[PDB]
């Protein structure tokens, strides 16, 4: 678990299973314990159901049809991806996030749909 | 070459423990949710039962090793806790007692003691004297006594006790077990299934059937009834530490009554509570009793002699009474209309039967009914003293009750000189051993449906 | 629900969707109905995540590329998916079950890095 | 959030994913909190179940190969998806629905052995 934090992006890329893959589920006790495991219920379901919302679910690594706006842009790609780490980089990629989110979830609904207009006609 | 390929949703499963959950029949509890058993919480089963025969599966089944009867145990426990802990307690009231004969001569029955005391009223300083009818099992003559009539009640240098709530009613309402979404009960229905074996008719089912908490000892009441053939279990068969279940294939039906007409008075307790006791008896007291149709228990008592015999090869059996021991354990004991009974049980169990059908007069027309004594305690300490105990108020009027006998519990007394003429006793004590009975058809698995399997298929990429 | 438990493989491919159609539906008592619905999420969340790292979840039949190792393998194909019932053959492939889950899932993430690096550029 | 209640069918297929994305956001108290965190949690699973029962997970618009039966054929196509909104027609399809769902699922689980009966001859 967490066996590749330090480095790269890159040299994460094949390692980032093994955070997934422990993720759920790796009288004053008894209460605790019950809090324990609804707490890591709803951290499971969380980011599942934002990843079923972007439309990219049941795969690791997701392309998003998306641009990447200009103001969020300051780094090259093999600036990224050869010499910065997850860690670090996301405090500078802490901002815009939000609105990330839910370009992600308007772009997910106008694919859908695009996609329906397409197969009604099939 | 070959290609593993995963399946979901594979029917195959594995023994597990898990907790269970109530659920009860959809009856009318708006009026009774003041019930003991607090079945009114359950979720009710509305639709059909999913009686799902399988076919084609074999598998072992151990109701001795069963985790179910000691949840069900701890779960009874716990409600009785549960349900007398509001309830008013009877501290101040273990006074010093003044004790006298309310009956007029000794009789057949004498055992209404009239006694008298001290209690406090609304007001600390208001000391009032105060008299109340009890029992004899329930006083004891005090310490250092000079044959005077100096009382005092039995659980005072034991522990407190708190009587039951007047709302509270014990009528054994049956009770569904489900097992949690994932899970599956298995239950046999092989119609000659002992205790353990391979059950070559299984069939899985969401929840259980309908059994009661019936509170007896020595007899098993409305229990459900062998289908077709009367079934002995025991664990070992050959130690007599094993008790014998002996499930009965018709039933025997038992009336039992308190004939006099008991009144109820209260007595004011500190500080807006009330204690409920016996004021008077209305007319001639007669015995309390139990009345069983002889020749059907003669019987099924022969019939049991046949299935142990066939067990037990050579040996005639002797039904003796139980072995000498206390009130609660010898005698057999029960509750019925709110009142609790214990009976003496001596001439029940007076018979033997060897290998040949002695009696063929069961075949002839007769209309004898054995009547059997019992007797009334107010304190008990039931469960051997693991919950608070009770003090059962009082009820006004008298009181009948019907039930069927379905099942014994017999032990074996295994005697040096029962070579030829072995002997088997009521027992009882262990409650649990009351439910074995009704749980040894059910077990518990967990489903697991992932299953691995090659087929030489390969993914597309 | 477990309507072909004593069938063949063949024969439980078609009934295989009625064991996990009724996974999810159905004060001392109260804890104990709360426990059964918490047990319940849990051992459904499992695997459901178990399936999601696999990568065949939404499909109950996978399809794997992952090669049967010869020491697993002592049957015929028609001596199991004609002959042989799904319960006892758990008892015999019990064994080596351990090291299978860890195969699909370094091979899932195989898979999803080589079509990252193919649609990187494709 | 449910910001074309009123509308057609055809607006509330712009909006309909927000629904969603509210789907699961967010000693007295304590217990009641607790109860409502379970309560959703399990109304969150449910209908995420049967999508994947249906095997039309993942995405909110599905296409079931499964033809529409005459006895719930009353309305012209322009006549429910322009002239009326959800409500009033889930009121109308409160009849028939109950069956609707299991035979989507048989016609997913025959759709998946077709799949193998190609899969095995890839
Ligand atoms: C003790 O055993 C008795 C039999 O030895 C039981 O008595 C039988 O109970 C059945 C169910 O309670 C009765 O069946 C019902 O009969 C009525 C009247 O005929 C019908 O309207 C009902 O539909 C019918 N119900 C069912 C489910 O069959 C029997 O009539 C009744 N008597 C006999 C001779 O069989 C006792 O119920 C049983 N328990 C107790 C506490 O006594
Ligand atoms: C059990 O013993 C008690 C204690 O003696 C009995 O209570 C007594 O009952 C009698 C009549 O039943 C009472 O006599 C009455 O007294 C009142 C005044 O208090 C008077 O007005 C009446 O005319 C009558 O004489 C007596 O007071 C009462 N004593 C106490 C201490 O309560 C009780 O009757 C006995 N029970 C039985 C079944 O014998
Ligand atoms: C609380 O008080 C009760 C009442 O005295 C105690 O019960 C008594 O226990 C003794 C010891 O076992 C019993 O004596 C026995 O009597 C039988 C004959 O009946 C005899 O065969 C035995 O050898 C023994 O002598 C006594 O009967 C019994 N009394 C009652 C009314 O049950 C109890 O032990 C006390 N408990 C505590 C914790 O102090
Ligand atoms: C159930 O009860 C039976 C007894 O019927 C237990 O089986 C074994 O029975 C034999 C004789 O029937 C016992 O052998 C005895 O050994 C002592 C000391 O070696 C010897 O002095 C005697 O003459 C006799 O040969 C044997 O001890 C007994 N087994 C055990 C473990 O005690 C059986 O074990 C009981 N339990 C079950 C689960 O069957
Ligand atoms: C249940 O009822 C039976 C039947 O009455 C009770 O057994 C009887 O107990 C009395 C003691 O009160 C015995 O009386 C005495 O027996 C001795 C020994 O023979 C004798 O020497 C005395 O003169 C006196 O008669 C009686 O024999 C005995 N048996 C019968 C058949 O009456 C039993 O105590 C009751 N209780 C329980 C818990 O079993
Ligand atoms: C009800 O059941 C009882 C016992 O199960 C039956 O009574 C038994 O009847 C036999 C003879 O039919 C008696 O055997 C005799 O015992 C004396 C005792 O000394 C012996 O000297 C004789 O040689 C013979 O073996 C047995 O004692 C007797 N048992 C009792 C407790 O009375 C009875 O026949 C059954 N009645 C019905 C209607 O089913
Ligand atoms: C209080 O005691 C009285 C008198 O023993 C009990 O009354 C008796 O109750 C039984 C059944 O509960 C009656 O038997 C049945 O009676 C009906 C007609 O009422 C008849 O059709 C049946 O074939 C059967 O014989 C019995 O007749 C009745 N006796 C009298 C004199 O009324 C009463 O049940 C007891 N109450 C309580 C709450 O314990
Ligand atoms: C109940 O309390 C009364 C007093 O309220 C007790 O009566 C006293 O008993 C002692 C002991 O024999 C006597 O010396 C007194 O003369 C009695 N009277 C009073 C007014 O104190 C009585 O013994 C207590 N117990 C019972 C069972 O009545
Ligand atoms: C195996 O057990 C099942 C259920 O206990 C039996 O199915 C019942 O069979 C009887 C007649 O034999 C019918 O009256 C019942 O209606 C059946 N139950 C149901 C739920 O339909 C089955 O017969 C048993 N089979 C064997 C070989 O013992
Ligand atoms: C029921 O069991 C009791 C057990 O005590 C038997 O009583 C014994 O009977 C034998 C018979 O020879 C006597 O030697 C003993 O002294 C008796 N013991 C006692 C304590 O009395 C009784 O006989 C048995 N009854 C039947 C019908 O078998
Ligand atoms: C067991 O049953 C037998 C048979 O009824 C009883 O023996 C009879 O007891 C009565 C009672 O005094 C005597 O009048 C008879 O003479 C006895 N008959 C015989 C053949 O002995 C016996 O008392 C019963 N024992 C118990 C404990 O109930
Ligand atoms: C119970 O029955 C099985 C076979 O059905 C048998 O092997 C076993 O010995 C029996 N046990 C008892 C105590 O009757
Ligand atoms: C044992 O009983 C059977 C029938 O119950 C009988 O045939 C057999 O002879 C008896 N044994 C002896 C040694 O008499
Ligand atoms: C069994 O007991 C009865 C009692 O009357 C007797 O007639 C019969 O002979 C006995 N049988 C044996 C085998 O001892």
């Amino acid at each position: 678990f967490l066996g590749a934090a330090g480095s790269t992006m890159g040299a994460a890329s094949m390692t980032l299973t093994v955070q997934a893959r422990n993720l759920l589920s790796g009288t004053v006790w008894g209460i605790k314990q019950l809090q324990a495991r609804v707490l890591a219920v709803e951290r499971y379901l969380r980011d599942q159901q934002l990843l079923g919302i972007w439309g990219c679910s049941g795969k690791l690594i997701c392309c998003t049809n998306v641009p990447w706006n200009s103001s969020w842009s300051n780094r090259n790609l093999s600036e990224i991806w050869d010499n910065m780490t997850w860690l670090q980089w996301d405090k500078e990629i802490s901002n815009y996030t939000q609105i990330i989110y839910g370009l992600l979830e308007e772009s997910q609904n106008q694919q859908e749909k695009n996609e329906q207009d397409l197969l009604a006609l099939d | 070459n070959l290609w593993v390929t995963v399946y979901y949703g594979v029917p195959v499963w594995k023994e597990a423990k898990t907790t269970l959950f109530c659920a009860s029949d959809a009856r009318a509890y708006e009026k009774e949710v003041h019930n003991v058993w607090a079945t009114h919480a359950c979720v009710p089963t509305d639709p059909s039962p999913q009686e799902l025969v399988l076919g084609n599966v074999t598998e072992n089944f151990n109701m001795w090793k069963n985790d179910m009867v000691d949840q069900m145990h701890e779960d009874i426990i716990s409600l009785w806790d549960q349900s007398l802990k509001p309830c008013v307690k009877l501290t101040p009231l273990c006074v010093t007692l003044i004790c006298s004969d309310a009956t007029v001569k000794t009789g057949t029955v004498e055992e209404m003691k009239n006694c008298s005391f001290n209690t406090t009223t609304e007001i600390r300083d208001k000391e009032k004297k105060e008299y109340a009818l009890f029992y004899k099992p329930d006083i004891v003559p005090l310490s250092e006594t000079n044959n005077t009539s100096e009382y005092r009640l039995i659980n005072c240098n034991t522990s407190a006790c708190t009587q039951a709530c007047p709302k509270v009613t014990f009528e054994p309402i049956p009770i569904h077990y489900c097992a949690p979404a994932g899970y599956a009960i298995l239950k046999c229905n092989d119609e000659t299934f002992n205790g353990t074996g391979p059950c070559s008719n299984v069939s899985t089912v969401q929840c259980t059937h309908g059994i009661r908490p019936v509170v007896s000892t020595q007899l098993l009441l409305n229990g459900s009834l062998a289908e077709k053939e009367i079934v002995i279990r025991s664990e070992n068969l050959t130690n007599n530490a094993k008790i014998i279940i002996v499930h009965l294939h018709t039933p025997v039906e038992i009336v039992c009554t308190r004939p006099n007409n008991n009144t109820r008075k209260s007595v004011r307790i500190g500080p807006g509570q009330t204690f409920y006791a016996t004021g008077d008896i209305i007319g001639d007291i007669k015995q309390a009793h139990c009345n069983i149709s002889e020749e059907k228990w003669n019987d099924t008592l022969q019939k049991v002699g046949i299935e142990l015999q066939k067990h037990f090869p050579n040996k005639t059996i002797k039904y003796n009474q139980s072995a000498g021991g206390d009130m609660e354990i010898t005698t057999h004991s029960f509750n019925c209309g709110g009142e609790f009974f214990y009976c003496n049980t001596s001439n029940l169990f007076n018979g033997t039967y060897n290998g040949t059908y002695i009696s063929t007069n069961s075949s002839a027309n007769s209309t004898s009914t054995i009547t059997l004594q019992c007797r009334i305690k107010q304190i008990i300490n039931m469960w051997q003293g693991v919950g608070r105990c009770m003090y059962a108020p009082p009820i006004a009027g008298n009181i009948t009750c019907r039930s069927n006998i379905t099942g014994l519990l017999l032990t074996r007394d295994g005697g040096t000189n029962s070579n030829e003429t072995e002997t088997f006793r009521p027992a009882g004590g262990d409650m649990r051993d009351n439910w074995r009975s009704e749980l040894y058809k059910y077990k518990v698995v967990k489903i697991e449906p992932l299953g691995v399997a090659p087929t030489r298929c390969k993914r597309r990429v």
